């Protein structure tokens, strides 16, 4: 299993638990988009409407080799590209 | 804990370490024992299996003082609001009562509606991260100053001084941080607060649940 810490900030507030995703295989960015939106919903009550109307709604992947990738949660043109989650160090999620 | 020091082992025998199952991973929180069968924590720490470790100092080692107990029942406050993180308090009923001893003992709660003046120095403890790059295997603690409500009203639009506490001088690198949620704010050996939320940066002030605003619910739920 591969563990990936992530942080959620919504409307300038970050709850101070420590949260991780656990991955087993390769995935499309759209699957990470879904995991992120699912946690936005289940942790902070964020709806599709909230995301779509927000000033900013993104997640940033930091890879183990230091590269960062910013993904727009409103429209991700890279949804269909793949990534091996074992290369992911952590994920920063920001809405508003 | 940002900016703190290692706690003296077993000096805070009410401290609990929580391991929480979620649909796509796991979470980690603090908590604190309030009766031999109940731990208080934050409602945002709820999940679909919760394990409680009491008696710990180094949570990554197998210490014979540790007691590992599953939560039988996890009771979030009925008015918990995940969007604004209001009423962020939860009781865990333990599957078995603890073995009370020098290493595992409950902490005192405040009196009903007890206040906490701006300027009061308090202590928070936990096993959370200590910076953006490192964590801790051992319990750490830091002293923070209660702030005037004005400070958090300006930073956090949903802050409510009737049910929350504004904690931490922005000018010091001292704060509760990721993984410290649910741990206590101790002021003169009484748990007045529960670590709730702040900024991803870790820069204070931070917001704590005001325990004394929830004593009727705490008492009813434990009865």
């Amino acid at each position: 299993k591969h563990t990936v810490p992530y942080t959620i900030s919504v409307d300038g507030i970050t709850a101070l638990h420590r949260t991780y995703f656990v991955f087993p295989k390769k995935v499309l960015y759209q699957e990470i988009d879904s995991k992120v939106k699912n946690e936005l919903a289940s942790q902070r009550g964020v709806t599709t409407e909230k995301i779509n109307n927000a000033q900013t709604a993104t997640y940033t992947l930091t890879l183990n080799d230091g590269n960062k990738k910013v993904v727009n949660l409103k429209k991700n043109d890279d949804a269909k590209n793949s990534i091996d989650p074992s290369t992911i160090k952590q994920i920063q999620i920001v809405v508003k | 804990i940002i900016g703190g020091r290692e706690s003296r082992p077993h000096s805070r025998p009410y401290m609990a370490y929580l391991q929480i199952q979620s649909p796509a991973g796991q979470s980690r929180c603090g908590g604190f024992l309030v009766r031999e069968d109940f731990v208080l924590t934050a409602a945002h720490c709820w999940g679909s299996n919760i394990n409680v470790t009491l008696g710990a100092h180094n949570i990554q080692r197998r210490e014979n003082t540790q007691q590992h107990i599953t939560a039988r029942r996890a009771i979030r406050h009925p008015q918990y609001n995940q969007r604004t993180i209001q009423n962020d308090i939860m009781l865990l009923q333990l599957s078995r009562r603890v073995r009370r001893n020098r290493n595992v003992n409950p902490v005192a709660l405040p009196r009903a509606q007890e206040g906490l003046r701006p300027g009061t120095l308090c202590t928070v403890a936990g096993w959370g991260r200590v910076s953006m790059r490192r964590g801790t295997d051992t319990l750490r603690e830091v002293q923070l100053r209660v702030q005037r409500d004005r400070q958090c009203l300006r930073i956090f639009g949903s802050y409510d001084p009737r049910r929350q506490i504004c904690v931490g001088d922005r000018r010091e690198r001292k704060a509760a941080f990721k993984g410290d949620s649910g741990g206590p704010l101790l002021c003169n050996n009484v748990a007045h607060g529960i670590v709730s939320y702040g900024k991803s940066s870790g820069v204070p002030p931070e917001v704590f649940t005001r325990v004394s605003s929830f004593l009727p619910w705490i008492r009813t739920t434990m009865r």
